[PDB]
C-alpha cells in the first residue's frame, strides 16, 4: 500500500517535478532562440522561428519556405 | 516522450510571408501548421567568443534537457500512477503546450537573470540539473518502495 | 556583425572603467579612514 | 601575402579577430560554407586559392589539388574550430605574417630552402 | 577592418585614462584628509 501510495502521492510529486523540468525545457528553448538569433544573424537577441510539433508534409512546407537559410 | 522540435530562424530570417508574420497570419494556417511564437528578448547578450562559448554549451544543454525528458517520460510513466499530470498539469513556464509554445516568456527571472545569458544560461542548465536531481531521487524512492512491494507475501499460501 | 563586435568591446571596457573607477573611490575611503586614524593618534600622542 | 590584398579587402567590405591562415584544398570550398556555419556564422571574410600548381604536402613531396587560403576566425573561441577545420583540410598550410611584403618574403625564403 | 578598429587604440585609450580617474580620487582623498587635519589642529 505505502508503494502504491508513493507511485500515487510521491510519484505524484515526481509528476510535479516533471512539470518543472518542462518549464526549464521551455526556458531551454527560449535560450536557444537566442543562441541561434546569434548565430545566424547579430549578436543581440532577436527570433522570428516557432516552435510546434507538426506533421511531415508542414515542416517540408516551412522547409521550402525558408529555404532562403536553408542549412 | 518527445524531443525538440523547434525551428531555428532569427528575426532577420523570418519563412513567413511577412518578417512580423512569423506569429500569425502566415501561409502556416493554411497548411495547419501548429507553428507559434513570441519574442523575448535577454537584457543584453555576449560577444563573439561569447556567442561561440555558448553554441558550445548549447550541446550540453540538449543534452541534459533530453536527459530531463527521457527521466519524466520513464520513471513516472512507468509507475503506472504518476503519469497523471496532463500538460495544463505540467504546463511550461506556467501555460500549457497551446501557449507555452507560443511565447518565450519562461526567460524571466526565475531560471534566467533577465541580464546577459552567458553565465544566465549556465544557471538554467543547474537549476534543471537539480530539478532532474529531484527527480531522480524521487524514482529512488519509487524503486525502493517497489523493493518494499512484493514482499514476504509473494511466498506461498500456507501448507507449502 | 563587426559593429555588434565593436558595441560589445566598448561596453565591457566602459563597464570595466567604471567598476575599476569605483574599487579606487571606495580604497580612497579606506585611505581617508585610515589618515584620520592616524591623524587621531598623533593628536592624542600630542 | 596574396590575401594580405584580398581577405583584407573582403574583410573591409564585409565589416577583434583570429588569423586563419593555413590551407584549403580544391575540394575544400564545400566544408568552408556548409559546415563550421556555427564558427562562421556568415560575418567572417576568406581569400582561397584553386590549387593552380600541385602543392607539395609539408611532409611528401607528391603534391596534390592543395591549395592555400587565408581566412579570418571569428574570435579564440570560433578559432578552435577553425583550427580543427583547418586540420581537417590537411592541405599544404603554414601561417604567414600579416604584412603583406613580410609573408611575400617569408614564401621566398621557404622557396628557396626548398 | 572595423572590428579592427574597434579592438584598436579606442579601448586601450579610456583603459590608460582609467589612471586619471585613479589620481583624481587620490587627489580628492588628499583633500578631504588634508581638510580634516586642519579642522582637529585648530
Amino acid at each position: 500500500h505505502d508503494q502504491e501510495s508513493l507511485r500515487s502521492s510521491l510519484l505524484q510529486w515526481c509528476y510535479t517535478s516533471y512539470g518543472e523540468v518542462f518549464s526549464s525545457w521551455m526556458h531551454f528553448c527560449a535560450v536557444r532562440v537566442f543562441a541561434e538569433s546569434i548565430l545566424r544573424y547579430g549578436l543581440p537577441p532577436s527570433f522570428l522561428a516557432c516552435v510546434l510539433a507538426p506533421s511531415v508534409k508542414g515542416e517540408k512546407k516551412v522547409r521550402s519556405i525558408l529555404e532562403e537559410l536553408c542549412g | 516522450a518527445s524531443r525538440y522540435w523547434v525551428v531555428s530562424l532569427p528575426v532577420q530570417n523570418s519563412a513567413a510571408s511577412v518578417w512580423n508574420r512569423l506569429q500569425e497570419q502566415i501561409s502556416k494556417h493554411s497548411f495547419d501548421t501548429p507553428l507559434y511564437r513570441f519574442n523575448i528578448p535577454n537584457l543584453r547578450v555576449g560577444t563573439l567568443d561569447s556567442l561561440l562559448a555558448l553554441s558550445d554549451d548549447l550541446v550540453k544543454s540538449n543534452s541534459f534537457v533530453e536527459s530531463v525528458s527521457h527521466k519524466i517520460r520513464r520513471q513516472i510513466e512507468e509507475l503506472e500512477r504518476v503519469s497523471g499530470i496532463e500538460s495544463s498539469s505540467l504546463s511550461v513556464d506556467g501555460v500549457p503546450v497551446d501557449t507555452y509554445l507560443t511565447r518565450f516568456v519562461w526567460d524571466e527571472a526565475k531560471y534566467p537573470t533577465m541580464s546577459p545569458l552567458r553565465e544566465i544560461v549556465d544557471g538554467i542548465h543547474t537549476l534543471v540539473a537539480k530539478i532532474e536531481d529531484d527527480l531522480k531521487v524521487r524514482v529512488a524512492e519509487y524503486n525502493n518502495v517497489r523493493s518494499q512491494l512484493n514482499a514476504i507475501n509473494r511466498k506461498q499460501s500456507g501448507s507449502l | 556583425m563587426v559593429r555588434f563586435i565593436r558595441q560589445e568591446a566598448e561596453e565591457k571596457a566602459n563597464e570595466i572603467s567604471v567598476s575599476a573607477e569605483e574599487e579606487f573611490n571606495i580604497e580612497k575611503l579606506q585611505l581617508v579612514e585610515a589618515e584620520k586614524k592616524k591623524i587621531r593618534q598623533e593628536y592624542e600622542r600630542k | 601575402g596574396e590575401f594580405f590584398s584580398s581577405a583584407l579587402t573582403s574583410a573591409a567590405a564585409q565589416q577583434k579577430l583570429g588569423f586563419i591562415a593555413g590551407l584549403v584544398p580544391r575540394e575544400k570550398s564545400m566544408s568552408f560554407e556548409r559546415m563550421l556555419f556555427r564558427a562562421t556564422r556568415g560575418n567572417v571574410f576568406l581569400r582561397q586559392a584553386v590549387v593552380d600548381e600541385p602543392v607539395v604536402d609539408p611532409v611528401s613531396g607528391e603534391k596534390m589539388e592543395k591549395n592555400v587560403f587565408v581566412v579570418f576566425y571569428s574570435g579564440e573561441r570560433a578559432k578552435n574550430k577553425i583550427l580543427k577545420i583547418c586540420d581537417a583540410f590537411g592541405a599544404n598550410r603554414y601561417p604567414f605574417n600579416e604584412e603583406f611584403d613580410k609573408q611575400a618574403q617569408a614564401i621566398s625564403e621557404v622557396s628557396g630552402r626548398l | 577592418l572595423a572590428a579592427e578598429q574597434e579592438a584598436q587604440h579606442i579601448v586601450a585609450a579610456a583603459r590608460n585614462a582609467k589612471m586619471a580617474r585613479l589620481r583624481q580620487a587620490k587627489e580628492e582623498a588628499e583633500r578631504e584628509i588634508a581638510e580634516h587635519r586642519a579642522q582637529v589642529e585648530r
